[PDB]
RNA sequence: CCAGGGCUACACACGUGCUACAAUGGCGCAUACAAAGAGAAGCGACCUCGCGAGAGCAAGCGGACCUCAUAAAGUGCGUCGUAGUCCGGAUUGGAGUCUGCAACUCGACUCCAUGAAGUCGGAAUCGCUAGUAAUCGUGGAUCAGAAUGCCACGGUGAAUAC
RNA sequence: UCCUCCUAAAGAGUAACGGAGGAGCACGAAGGUUGGCUAAUCCUGGUCGGACAUCAGGAGGUUAGUGCAAUGGCAUAAGCC
């Protein structure tokens, strides 16, 4: 149980244990496991170490924790420097896809401040 | 050791023909390596200084000396005698071993490494460098550590100028710019 | 976001670009077209768009290609 | 008046105790047989009886240093248990100062405050934070236990 | 040295993942396997591979299927 | 009369709602049962392509025949074993689909990833007496496109009223 | 009542309701001896770290220090282990 960042979850199914990687969800985990030749119902601590090595390269053909964060930060920092409308909303801390800020948008704003 | 006899056999000749000296010992030689950090946050958590001392003992095979504040300064609310930092001086065989094991493995393990600056000399052939984090060193298992404490490496050579210090350090395959 | 084929712009600005590219950099173009995307034959220009009441001269840099002309003309003043 | 205040590290929600059957015994017929009960994050349930019934051994079974003859107790996966024993002599030993005893606890706290401050909030001074732990008397030992609970 | 105040010190084989056997004294207690050393570090080979974050006209052109 | 913008602005407050905080539940597999209504510059099977929104071809129907249109809770099998979790779905990055001259302001929907607050809610306050409350789905108008709203239909189906 | 400087006129002393500050202690080591060491403050280089923490070189040199006010003294240190 050791993948790019960390595969902390033992005692869990390999399909959901792989979700701990920043960049793999549910379908990607199924895509990873299907090409690994192992069933989706096997527990991480039960599968042999002859498949974890075959998983690290299968995880490696995607974008994952260490470098995915940098990639998306470059995308946001681009718009901030670009001066786009999304950049202005990203700089202020408001919704960027054009929804209500009259009453909603507490998720993007945070707790109220009188 | 390996870096020491590499220096003896090759660097002496290289620098001698480079600078057109006249004596065997006119070539600059590195005389010591100092590794320190002033933890600063030992005002209230004296165990932090012990943890840093253990980190330095693991990194280099010596027991660190605990350095105390020389003069009371009211800006950082410290006074005389407060243990503030830790320091280790390496000379000879241990200095050469650490010199090998730093620039062969520890520097490559730097996240997004690009190169050490060449204008970081104090004007007398001395070099200084900040590793910014203690996790890169192979003596650390990335899980025992608890903080982001970093060292301050200082290479003290007998060079008479920053030019000769640059030449000596570039003779040892330093990753400059 | 728009359609699979045919990136949509306005003719009156497309023809105005072809006159500007030959003459090079000049006085800014006062165009009301906001719904027109940017093409590589406009990089480095000084086109001006409408925010509702006045024209703001924008400088088309390298990265502003897929975006639209109105994407850099905020239309409401806040604080 | 010693200012003592018990905080909460992590708040558990559903229920805590949920014990089914203990039937603990030492020499005679078990002092109790079933004692099936729930907690529901309530308050107290002040166990009581007469001298020699076995309330202390019931608490020992609940806290787990003594296990029943056959049964299940279990706690919530987020449950953090502070324990103030009826007799506490296994604690005040090994010849530590008051400061050292009170500092052997604590999760992430500065050595000079938040541990020398919890001592002063309960009737202690500089002339007392250096006397040995194994010499305080009665109520002072109890107050030290309260302090360890406040920090845990 | 000063007679057992220090940690231990011994020779440990520290080879790369691409060969590169390097016997270095250290204080770990176990042989270790790590990434490339500066001998095979990707520093002089990715000088332009690292400076590649960019490109919008090129990815707009491929979108211009018409 | 025309183009562009606004009605969509946000330190905040109130009213009406939707989705939840889970285990009489999520998820995967297989299998049942409805009512009502609309459709001609409109509903558009079947087949092929696409993981999917959808695209190509395209009969039938201005209709008890043809399309919308697979109803969903349910039932049986397995797993998850009370964790901020295989609950939750906000927000954000990337890639797209279709109406439309035109999607930045400011559409809907699909895919990959991220995946927050929330673990039954203070003073106070609202609805309901039977096929009702609760709960699950379906359709229509306005409509090029654009509802968690409005109007309407059925499935399951209570407790209590001294 | 006691201590330090000036008035006090280059030996000592010298008054005023003349000009300025302190004391009624501390220490079982802050005493004895042996061995060892030299400060303030500025420059550059350096991870958090900033004008100022700690590290390395340079200048400077006693401008630091002396349990406590001032005067005299102190490197052979009377200063620091
Ligand atoms: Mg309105
Ligand atoms: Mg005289
Ligand atoms: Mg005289
Ligand atoms: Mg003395
Ligand atoms: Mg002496
Ligand atoms: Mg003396
Ligand atoms: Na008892």
């Amino acid at each position: 149980a050791r993948i790019a960042g960390i595969n902390i979850p033992d005692h869990k199914h390999a399909v959901i244990a792989l979700t701990s990687i920043y960049g793999v969800g549910k379908t990607r985990s199924k895509a990873i496991l299907a090409a690994a030749g192992i069933a989706e119902d096997v527990k991480i601590s039960e599968l042999s170490e002859g498949q974890i090595d075959t998983l690290r390269d299968e995880v490696a053909k995607f974008v994952v924790e260490g470098d995915l964060r940098r990639e998306i930060s470059m995308s946001i920092k681009r718009l901030m420097d670009l001066g786009c409308y999304r950049g202005l909303r990203h700089r202020r801390g408001l919704p960027v896809r054009g929804q209500r800020t009259k009453t909603n948008a507490r998720t993007r704003k945070g707790p109220r401040k009188p | 050791a390996k870096l020491h006899d590499y220096y003896k056999d090759e660097v002496v000749k290289k620098l001698m023909t480079e600078f057109n000296y006249n004596s065997v010992m006119q070539v600059p030689r590195v005389e010591k390596i100092t590794l320190n950090m002033g933890v600063g946050e030992a005002i209230a958590d004296k165990k932090l200084l012990d943890n840093a001392a253990a980190d330095l003992a693991a990194i280099s095979g010596q027991k660190p000396l605990i350095t105390k504040a020389r003069k009371s300064v009211a800006g950082f609310k410290i006074r005389q005698g407060y243990p503030i930092g830790c320091k280790v001086t390496l000379r000879g065989e241990r200095m050469w071993e650490f010199f090998e094991r730093l620039i062969t493995i520890a520097v490559p393990r730097i996240r997004d490494f690009r190169g050490l600056s060449a204008k970081s000399f104090d004007g007398r052939g001395n070099y200084s460098m900040g590793v910014r984090e203690q996790i890169i060193f192979p003596e650390i298992d990335y899980d025992k550590v608890d903080r982001v404490r970093g060292l301050d490496i200082t290479i003290t050579t007998t060079a008479k100028s920053d030019e000769e210090g640059r030449a000596l350090l570039a003779a040892f395959d330093f990753p400059f710019r | 976001r728009s359609l699979k084929k045919g990136p949509f712009i306005d003719l009156h600005l497309l023809k105005k670009v072809e006159k500007a590219v030959e003459s090079g950099d000049k006085k800014p173009l006062r165009t009301w077209s906001r719904r027109s995307t940017i093409f590589p034959n406009m990089i480095g220009l000084t086109i001006a768009v409408h925010n509702g009441r006045q024209h703001v001269p924008v400088f088309v840099t390298d990265e502003m290609v897929g975006h639209k002309l109105g994407e850099f003309a905020p239309t409401r003043t806040y604080r | 008046n010693p200012f003592i205040r018990f905080e909460q590290d992590k708040k558990l929600f559903r229920n805590a105790l949920e014990v089914e059957g203990l039937t603990k015994g030492f020499d005679n017929g078990p002092l109790f047989k079933n004692l099936n009960l729930l907690l529901e994050v309530g308050e107290k349930l002040a166990v009581l009886g007469t001298n020699g019934v076995g309330k202390s051994t019931l608490l020992k079974t609940l806290v787990g240093d003594l296990q029943p003859d056959s049964g299940t107790v279990k706690w919530s996966e987020n449950a953090r248990i502070g324990y103030y024993a009826q007799d506490h002599e296994y604690e005040f030993e090994n010849d530590l100062t008051v400061f050292e005893w009170m500092s052997q606890w604590k999760q992430e706290g500065d050595d000079e405050q938040a541990v020398r401050s919890i001592l002063g909030r309960l009737l202690f001074s500089q002339d007392d934070i250096k006397k040995p732990a194994k010499v305080l008397s009665g109520g002072e030992k109890g107050r030290m236990l309260f302090g360890k609970l406040m920090m845990q | 040295m000063k007679k057992d105040i220090h940690p231990k010190y011994e020779e440990i084989t520290a080879s790369c993942s691409c060969g590169n056997v390097m016997k270095i004294r250290s204080t770990v207690g176990h042989d270790l396997n790590l990434d490339v050393c500066s001998k095979c570090h990707p520093f002089f080979t990715g000088k332009q591979r690292d400076v590649a974050t960019g490109g919008r006209v090129d990815r707009f052109n491929k979108r211009f299927n018409i």
